[PDB]
């Protein structure tokens, strides 16, 4: 995957994902944006598929805006034991949970990042201020690092793929440098929701794999904008 | 113009909040998604003791999370395992 969590020259937080995944040719077509109600009024809003009642892509209305990312680590019966013995929560079903209770992005970062959960997995969050935008690397009891935004040390941008950000990315699959030097070339003062979406579109960021591509920003949330992509 | 926008009301029951949007959907283009990601994934054994043991497996999970897939397989007549096995297929291979 690629989640990116970013904060522009005037100091607005924008938040983009691409949702990299095999069986495409299948989920393409299952892709769905999905407005989850309250009282009648939009309580949410995610990106799913048909008959997968959980999200990997969400935004709570002038709040905060969430995607997770895949990560692999641990062995297969840690898994098990999680979800059997213990009753953690899946990762996808913890993502929607937060999006409907929590009211506050640093409620919802403290959710993400303390619920235990069934695997680990990247949390990506952003905000509707400044300086919100944070990258919870997650174990299956808790948080094992958290990775903030700070503009005036020069880091005005997080790319989280599918590896420790603390480091190196495999020289086999080093999805973050393009994406990194892609955002290095955009610029803090360009930065928007078409010049991120222009950066999740840079081979490999781009990929074989990727299913879908969103672009959000929880201060403005009528410009949630997802767009199914047929690779090539 | 990217993918349909549905609503999903979160006051109807979870059995029933999903299915309006289902109406929307061919049931043979799902039921053969869920065939694509669970006969390639899972061999024919697994899936046969998931399916055995499905309600012991559906006891642990958080309720309203096996109600809304319990009420789209009873429209889609999936079975309950094929679903709880797709809507866990991150956790089946994240290790
Ligand atoms: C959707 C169905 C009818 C196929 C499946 C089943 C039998 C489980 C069903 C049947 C009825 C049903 O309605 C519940 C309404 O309750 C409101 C207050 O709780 C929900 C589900
Ligand atoms: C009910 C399941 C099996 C669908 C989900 C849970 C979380 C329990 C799970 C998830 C993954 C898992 O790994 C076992 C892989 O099987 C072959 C061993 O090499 C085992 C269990
Ligand atoms: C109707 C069947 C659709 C469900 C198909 C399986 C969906 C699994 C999606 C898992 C998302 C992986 C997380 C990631 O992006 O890395
Ligand atoms: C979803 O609900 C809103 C208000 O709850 C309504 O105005 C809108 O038309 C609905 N959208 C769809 C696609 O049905
Ligand atoms: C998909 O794979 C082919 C064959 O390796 C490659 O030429 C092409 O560039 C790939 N597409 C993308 C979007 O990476
Ligand atoms: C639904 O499933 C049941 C049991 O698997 C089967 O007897 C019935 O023929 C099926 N009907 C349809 C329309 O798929
Ligand atoms: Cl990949
Ligand atoms: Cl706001
Ligand atoms: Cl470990
Ligand atoms: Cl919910
Ligand atoms: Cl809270
Ligand atoms: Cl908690
Ligand atoms: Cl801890
Ligand atoms: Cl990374
Ligand atoms: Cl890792
Ligand atoms: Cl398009
Ligand atoms: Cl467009
Ligand atoms: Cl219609």
């Amino acid at each position: 995957c690629t989640s990116i969590v970013a904060q522009d020259s005037r100091g607005h937080v924008y938040h983009g994902r691409n949702l990299d995944y095999p069986y495409g040719s299948i989920l393409r077509k299952l892709t769905v944006d999905v407005q989850f109600l309250k009282n009648g009024q939009i309580a949410f809003t995610g990106t799913t598929f048909i008959g997968y009642v959980g999200l990997w892509t969400g935004q709570s209305p002038h709040k905060f805006t969430v995607s997770g990312d895949e990560r692999d680590r641990g062995w297969w019966w840690e898994n098990l034991v999680a979800a059997l013995f213990l009753r953690h929560s899946p990762i996808s079903w913890l993502l929607r949970t937060t999006l409907s209770e929590a009211e506050s992005f640093e409620a919802a970062v403290y959710r993400l990042a303390k619920t235990p959960l069934i695997a680990d997995v990247y949390y990506i969050v952003g905000g509707t201020n400044p300086r919100e935008g944070v990258v919870i690397t997650r174990n299956r009891d808790g948080p094992a690092d958290i990775w903030p935004l700070d503009p005036l040390k020069g880091v005005w941008f997080l790319v989280e793929t599918n590896y420790d950000h603390w480091k190196p990315a495999p020289e086999e699959d080093d999805r973050r440098t393009p994406a990194i030097k892609a955002l290095n070339a955009t610029g803090q003062a360009k930065l928007s929701l078409e010049t991120l979406f222009q950066v999740l579109s840079v081979v490999p960021v781009y990929n074989n794999y990727t299913i879908y591509t969103t672009v959000m920003s929880a201060a403005s949330p009528d410009k949630y904008m997802t767009r199914i992509r047929n690779p090539s | 113009p990217g993918p349909p926008l549905f609503n999903v009301s979160l006051d109807v029951a979870p059995e029933l909040r999903w299915l309006p949007v289902l109406r929307h959907y061919d049931v043979e283009l799902v039921r053969a998604a869920v065939a694509q990601v669970i006969g390639d994934r899972v061999p024919k054994w697994v899936l046969a003791l998931i399916e055995k043991g499905a309600l012991k497996l559906e006891r642990l999970l958080p309720p309203p999370f096996t109600a809304e897939i319990r009420g789209m397989c009873d429209f889609l007549n999936l079975s309950l395992a094929d679903g709880l096995l797709v809507n866990l297929a991150y956790e089946y291979s994240a290790f």
